[PDB]
RNA sequence: UAUUUAAUUUUUAUAAUUAAUAAGAAAGAAGAAUAUAAUUUA
RNA sequence: AAAAUAAAGUAUGAAUUAAUAUCAAAAUUUUAAUAAAAAUUAAAAAAUU
């Protein structure tokens, strides 16, 4: 029992009910009628140069939850013939 | 099935509401806790406990009743005066005590909350004083008593009901 | 020598010496209930104070949170607080046992079951 | 000291110490433009970012973010103040010109709307202004300056009169660059404020603001920056213009120290 | 850089030489012949209180 | 001898903090108006008789 | 090369002073005359309070 | 070697992520805030005679202005600046009621040009509140006053022309000519054809509609409403150096930097010999950096008269 | 080094930005700083920029140049041309591997004469057992992947429950991969063993002879995708029939995995064409082998 | 380490597939390109 | 022998939201023991 | 370091040792000489080898 493991002994289920209180949002965007995945707005400015001037580039990967569950719902198509039966060059 | 792909069907009919609600209620699944507890004297952890060397990796944090309880509560949760609840103008009024009883039975304090229990007792009220000028009975009051019995309960006593059966 | 570990008091606002003048007292208690208690003075020099009842006070608590809840309703906790602000106001006695004891013994009414072995107001021989 | 999913990304996490630990703070530490100063005004990063903008603060910052719902990917900003149809020409800027010409200076690609015909000007202006402080006047694209004091207006002490009469004498000394036969001074009868009034090859002709309380060498600058922008704008109109003796804004040259010994 | 024992022990001993604040600690700085360079001995720019009194 | 007045002191300073006041004011002018109180009262009055107190 | 929108010359083919304060256009930015608004100052460019 | 608490990097790598400026997590708290807002010598004043608007700003109340110009009429130290600045503040009242505030503007007009034989500022001023009045003869009427006078309408008397222009429904091609006319003049000078640089005043002048507009930045009416700004360490600047709000015995001394002649360093060039440099100067905590601002006596109303209509609540003054 | 550029997050301004800085303003994106509709909360010293022609000429350079140019600027499409999801974004793709067998040793040479000691695995049967995303947290998912189908009778009665639950045949082992949304594969899934291409390195945890090991740079040599074998060069301390969880070594050294130099994977799963029938297929046309080290 | 991933092993299945024909196939695409 | 470390408490379907640098019915042999989960076997 | 021998075992059953409270884990300074003595912060579960 130290002073970190008790706080997050306390404090991450705690975590775990605020994010439910954050998931009840969608939720009355639900019950009401309206069905939306609230949109994350696309970020222009990811690629910058530092002060020692060289290229920085930072990376957003958007999750589409529409394509997740598309994802694992159905197969995917055949695999293509160009992969397999050729090999990857070491 | 009631949440994600088929969200309208709890709307739809109130009786697998509190149906569902009642199930709910019956296993107690907002105390987890008391699943793995063999003896009341020593209340077991086993839900709410978990340490990063990996114990309690299976018996963790199960969201269990979360997207259906606050789902079910936001279908009731509709405050604006623009448009009723659906299903609260739909339901019996045996009904809306028995799924009354659902929402102060499922907490694992035993009280219902504040939105939810407003909303309800107020659609009661509208409907007592609508239907006792009309075809009543005997039984139409036991409906209302224990209506006012899970009013006491849940310790808002309604002073309406009670200084109207008395 | 061990450190002290008695409790200690909160630090009080500072005095901007206005109270070291006589007549000034450096208790400031003006408070909501304030005029209600009315001072005289007997002849012992002693005073003798004039004050509603613990009910009396307790009621104009209640009076004030039904008339703040009045607007976005009543909320869990402040139906709990004003149904004991009720009864503390009629008590009458003192109360031994917890408040969630009759919830707990009473929980039948609530979560119904199917009805073989349905628990009523009368069981035996039925 | 890491676990759970790692990306395929080569060095992401390593500037925090190798590890993904903490991760659920909006908030964190913050210099000024790092993230919770949003709200906060600055002069540089009200005008330099966008208030959506601010990541997390110091060493733990956003190599790698992954959130989840639909992209909002909104059209980029279409450019004012254009026609559609129009014709701009093209210009082509490079390192292989050095900053001695005025064509760094300038827009990169030229409309006709951009393009003032009040003045001659077949091609548009340009918007960035080189800084320097000029200590003297010398004559640079200017053919005339006159100088018209009404000896009438009089005072004692410290006065524009003596501000003036200080950019003559600064004009006429022996260490002023300025050719002295063009320089012209003029007593005026009728109380005149005193001006200064340069004209320059094109026949335009540029009267500094004297202002309440001005000094000797504002007048100095303030005719030098506007003799720049009258050289660029006699450019625009075609005028082909010699090159300065002084360069005022040394490109040519670096910072020398003197010795040791 | 050569630390002064303190502010007054502190000279401008060049044409170029320059007083600069290095965070609340005075020092001089010389952009030619940096030898000539002096800081005010001082606190360390990050110190915490048990680690630096 | 001295835990146990720390305790009375605590109540009582507490029974004045819900009125806006404290221990440090209250002493002083119970001192001033020749009450006599001892603090032990003080605290079976704060407790058992909160419109006395 | 290395080098950011800002600061490029043209697409054909620092630490020592973090902060800036805008440019505004060379031939806007001499002489700049006071237009009086309702106390704010209008330009055919930029607004500001004064 | 937890590493989420100590990483594997040398202190030497490490000190460069220390920050010395630090920003969000603050230090200054809300107690000291009305302190320090005591010790600049500032006072709050009740809401009709002023406040501090959204922007933390300080904004005088019209029809508080013109009492202060009322009292102040004859002062020595009125300036014919005051005069101007009193009638800019007159302007929604104008827009609003233009019978009962023109007459307001007209008080300042004649007292002006009897204390003054005449000024460029005045002028500017009341054509432009005849330009909100939407009295646009009276705008005609007042430039050729200008001419007549052997006065040089200036770049902003053509603005106000183009404004009276726009709002008074009249149009384009009277504003246009305006602007033509202005730049023959000497006055405007425009880099950009007329064509493409009239549309640019226009499309600035469309987003100032007026006060009684319903699309505008002047046709914005709400205030945050404050006796006191919620950020008193708040800047206009960089560093803590260039904060908005200065003691008044420094605003004293920086208007008397101005307002006496330049002989050290430029006025009205851009150069500006003493760059600014925020970050060259000390860093470093001072003792009310710790202790809180310095103790001054809190600035007191001796002797004001009882406040009839308390119970009453002040209306927005925009009328 | 094994570090990456360092840049603050202060210093990611318009002064700094490769392309030019867009603000947001919501509904559209601009290159000026949003002007507060109210105006009294202008600051001072402050210019509220409606238009510049110093940054607005780079814009306007810059895009026609790109239009003008497109086969010079292509990378410059990265900024405008965000790639949607899935279609395997080398970053951010992590797929699962699959359960297998050490099932014997064997030798090989390569083109040169060269021995190798090759360690052979046996694929019996990779179906995705379950999916679990834990409270729907980012980068939380696994996929499970059991082997070797077993009788009824042989799990201990909660092992059993589990599978009836799932609806996928009763397997004698499961292990779990972390991955990236995009990467799912239905419940049930059989999974072929060119899920694996011989050119890759392989990431290995099996039971050391008495702990876990992992060997995190491990080539793959040859597939047998009739016996559903793998070749490995490499003798394991490892008891015969060991059960071995596979997965792609996502990043060597600064490198990444899959790239169109080295290569692609075939991305949630490998799947059969329709018209392949292994029981018509001999041993050595089924071959397929790396190119040589 | 004692999960059951790794105590379980696979011995008891090994019919299922003929390690002994897969050795002597090599064997044979061993004489056929000549090592 | 006390502390201290290291291992174990005898298959945990599964592992890591944090600390520091993880646990389902039971004991004979873990083998019916000569490495096949029966080499046909009276 | 391979080989031979010996350690869970049923039965018998000693000896050194013993001021102790269910114990005394980690760090820091102090105190008349290690200081398992102080004070403070702290973070030592059970059994077996
Ligand atoms: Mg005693
Ligand atoms: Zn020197």
């Amino acid at each position: 029992d130290s002073f970190k493991e008790h706080y997050h002994r306390v404090h991450l289920p705690r975590r775990l009910a605020l994010q439910r209180y954050a998931r009840q949002q969608s939720l009355r965007n639900a019950a009401k009628g309206n069905v939306k995945a609230e949109e994350v707005p696309y970020k222009y400015n990811r690629w910058w140069v530092n002060e020692e001037h060289e290229f920085v580039h930072q990376y957003a990967f958007v999750e589409d939850p529409e394509v997740t569950k598309a994802k694992r719902e159905t197969l995917p198509p055949v695999t293509r013939e160009n992969i397999w039966k050729e090999p990857q060059q070491t | 099935a009631l949440v994600r792909e088929q969200p309208w069907r709890l709307s739809a009919s109130p009786a697998l509401f509190i149906q569902v609600l009642q199930f709910m209620a019956l296993i107690k699944v907002f105390e987890p806790n008391k699943w793995f507890t063999f003896s009341d004297h020593a209340p077991s952890n086993r839900a709410d406990y978990r340490h990063a060397i990996g114990v309690n990796h299976s018996t963790a944090f199960w969201g269990t009743g979360e997207e259906l309880y606050d789902f079910m509560v936001e279908l009731l949760r509709v405050e604006d005066d623009g448009r009723i609840p659906t299903m609260l103008d739909l339901c019996t009024r045996e009904q809306m005590v028995d799924l009354l009883s659902g929402f102060c039975g499922v907490m694992p304090c035993g009280k219902a909350v504040g939105d939810v229990f407003k909303t309800i007792t107020d659609a009661f009220l509208r409907r007592v004083r609508n239907d006792i000028s009309g075809p009543w009975s005997a039984h139409d009051w036991a409906i209302v008593e224990r209506m006012y019995l899970v009013t006491v309960l849940c310790d808002a006593g309604n002073n309406e009901i009670l200084q109207l059966l008395l | 020598p061990k450190k002290d570990r008695r409790f200690r008091v909160q630090p009080l606002p500072s005095l901007h010496a206005n109270s070291l003048a006589d007549d000034t007292p450096l208790v400031t208690t003006t408070r909501t209930l304030s005029p209600n208690f009315r001072a005289f003075a007997l002849q012992d020099g002693g005073v003798f104070f004039t004050h509603p009842s613990h009910e009396q006070v307790m009621r104009v608590g209640q009076n004030i949170l039904a008339e703040e809840t009045k607007a976005t309703g009543m909320t869990s906790m402040d139906t709990y607080v004003n149904s004991r602000i009720q009864s503390i106001i009629a008590e009458n006695t003192v109360e031994n046992v917890a408040l969630s004891h009759w919830r707990r013994r009473h929980m039948w009414n609530l979560v119904r079951t199917h009805g073989k072995l349905q628990r009523h107001w009368g069981v035996s021989d039925a | 000291n890491l676990k759970g999913l790692v990306y395929p990304l080569p060095y992401y996490a390593m500037w925090r110490g190798n590890h993904n630990k903490y991760t659920y703070n909006k908030s964190t530490v913050c210099l000024w433009g790092e993230g919770d100063t949003r709200s906060m005004y600055h002069q540089h990063y009200a005008h330099a970012k966008c208030p959506t903008d601010y990541g997390r603060g110091g060493r733990e910052f956003e190599y790698l973010t992954v959130k989840r719902g639909k992209m909002l990917q909104k059209p980029l900003p279409r450019v004012q103040y254009v026609a559609e149809g129009s014709k701009p020409v093209w210009l082509f800027k490079s390192w292989h010109t050095p900053l001695s010409s005025p064509s760094m200076w300038e827009r990169e690609v030229q409309y006709a709307e951009h393009t003032p015909e009040h003045i001659g000007a077949k091609r548009p202006l340009a918007v960035v202004a080189p800084r320097t402080m000029h200590r003297y006047l010398f004559l640079m694209h200017m053919e005339k300056v006159t100088i018209t004091v009404s000896p009438l207006l009089f005072g004692y002490g410290h006065t524009i009169q003596k501000a003036v009469l200080d950019f003559y004498r600064r004009a006429i000394s022996a260490r002023s660059p300025f050719p002295k036969d063009k320089v012209f001074l003029f007593y005026a009868i009728d109380h005149i404020t005193p001006r200064i009034e340069v004209t320059w090859l094109d026949g335009t002709s540029y009267v500094p603001p004297v202002l309440e309380g001005a000094s000797s060498q504002d007048l100095i600058q303030m005719v030098m920056e506007e003799a720049w922008l009258a050289a660029d704008r006699m450019a625009a109109e075609g005028r082909v213009l010699n090159p300065l003796a002084i360069d005022d804004y040394k490109w040519d040259q670096l910072v020398v120290f003197k010795k040791v010994r | 850089p050569q630390m002064v024992m303190s502010r007054d022990e502190l000279k401008l001993r060049c044409e170029y030489c320059r007083f600069e604040w290095i965070h609340d600690t005075l020092c001089v700085r010389c952009p030619a012949q940096p030898s000539h360079d002096q800081r005010e001995m001082w606190l360390h720019s990050t110190w915490m209180w048990g680690k630096q009194q | 001898a001295h835990w146990e007045r720390a305790i009375v002191r605590k109540n009582v300073d507490s029974a004045a903090r819900e009125h806006g006041t404290g221990w440090q004011h209250l002493r002083n002018e119970l001192g001033r108006q020749n009450v006599m109180l001892l603090p032990r009262s003080q605290q079976l009055l704060a407790q058992y008789e909160p419109l006395a107190f | 090369e290395a080098i950011s929108h800002a600061r490029r010359v043209s697409w054909a083919p620092f630490a020592q002073e973090p902060y800036f304060e805008e440019e505004i256009e060379a031939h806007r930015k001499h002489h700049r005359p006071d237009v009086y608004i309702y106390k704010y100052n209008v330009s055919p460019t930029h607004f500001s309070l004064r | 070697k937890n590493l989420a608490w100590r990483p594997k990097m040398s202190e030497r790598t490490l000190e460069q992520f220390v920050p010395l400026h630090l920003a969000f997590p603050r230090r200054h708290p809300n107690s000291w805030q009305e302190r320090q807002f005591h010790l600049l010598g500032y006072v709050k004043w009740p809401k009709e005679i002023g406040f501090y608007n959204a922007g933390d700003n300080f904004e005088l109340t019209p029809q508080a202005a013109y009492r202060i110009y009322k009292q102040n009429c004859d002062e020595t130290f009125w300036t014919r600046l005051h005069n101007e600045k009193t009638i800019i503040h007159l302007l929604p009242l104008v827009e609003q009621d233009p019978g009962t505030n023109m007459v307001l503007v007209d008080d300042i007009f004649r007292h002006h040009l009897k204390r003054f034989g005449a000024d460029h500022y005045i002028y500017n001023a009341v054509m432009q509140a005849a330009a909100f009045a939407k009295d646009f003869p009276r705008c005609e009427q007042l430039l050729a006053e200008m001419r007549g006078l052997g006065l040089e309408p200036n770049a902003q008397s053509y603005v106000n022309m183009m404004l009276g222009a726009r709002l008074t429904g009249k149009p384009r091609d009277q504003a246009e000519a305006f602007f033509r006319e202005g730049i023959k003049t000497g006055a405007i000078s425009a880099v950009m054809r007329l064509d493409t640089e009239f549309q640019m005043w226009m499309n600035q002048l469309e987003r100032l509609g007026s006060f009684k507009a319903k699309v505008g930045y002047l046709s914005v009416n709400e205030e945050g409403a404050s006796p006191m700004p919620r950020d008193m360490w708040a800047l206009w600047g960089w560093h803590r150096t260039e904060a908005k709000f200065i003691s008044r015995k420094q605003m004293i001394s920086e208007q008397v930097q101005n307002r006496v002649r330049s002989g050290k360093e430029l006025v009205g060039t851009v150069y500006q010999k003493a760059r600014r440099q925020p970050w060259a100067k000390y860093n470093g905590m001072f003792p009310y950096d710790y202790n809180g601002p310095a103790r001054r006596p809190a600035a007191s109303f001796v002797d004001a008269p009882t406040p009839t209509h308390n119970a009453e609540v002040c209306g927005t003054a925009y009328a | 080094r094994c570090y990456p550029s360092l840049m603050r997050e202060k210093d990611r301004d318009m002064y700094h930005c490769y392309y030019p800085y867009l603000f947001d303003h919501g509904d559209k994106m601009s290159l000026y700083p949003k002007i507060p509709e109210n105006p009294r909360e202008w600051q001072p010293e402050q210019l509220q920029t409606t238009y510049d022609a110093i940054r607005e000429d780079k814009y306007d350079a810059f895009i026609r140049l790109r239009e003008k140019f497109p086969e010079l600027y292509q990378d410059t499409r990265a900024w405008d041309n965000p790639p949607p999801f899935g279609e395997f974004n080398m970053f951010y793709s992590v797929r699962f591997g699959m359960v297998g067998v050490k099932a014997f040793t064997c030798k090989d040479y390569d083109e040169l004469g060269n021995q190798f000691d090759c360690t052979a695995f046996w694929f019996p049967d990779n179906q995705v057992v379950k999916h679990s995303t834990r409270n729907g947290e980012v980068g939380t998912d696994k996929v499970y992947v059991g082997a070797m189908n077993v009788p009824v009778e042989f799990h201990k009665p909660h092992v059993a429950a589990f599978y009836k639950a799932a609806g996928v045949p009763v397997k004698h082992v499961c292990a779990g991969f972390p991955i990236t949304p995009d990467a799912y594969a239905p419940v049930g899934t059989k999974l072929d063993v060119r899920h694996f291409k011989p050119g890759q390195e392989v990431t290995i945890t099996f039971q050391n002879t008495a702990a876990a090991e992992t060997y995190q740079g491990v080539p793959v040599w040859r597939i047998d995708y009739k016996n559903s074998l793998i070749y490995l060069p490499t003798l394991l301390d490892a008891d015969v029939g060991t059960y071995v969880r596979f997965s792609d070594t996502i990043n060597t050294k600064g490198l990444t995995l899959w790239n169109e130099h080295r290569g692609l994977p075939a991305f949630p799963t490998f799947i059969p064409p329709e018209d392949e029938d292994l029981s018509k297929l001999a041993t050595d046309e089924c071959q397929l082998k790396s190119p040589p080290l | 380490t004692n999960r059951h991933f790794f105590v379980a092993r696979a011995n008891a299945f090994f019919s299922r597939l003929p390690i002994a024909r897969v050795q002597r196939s090599l064997a044979m695409e061993a004489v056929r390109e000549g090592r």
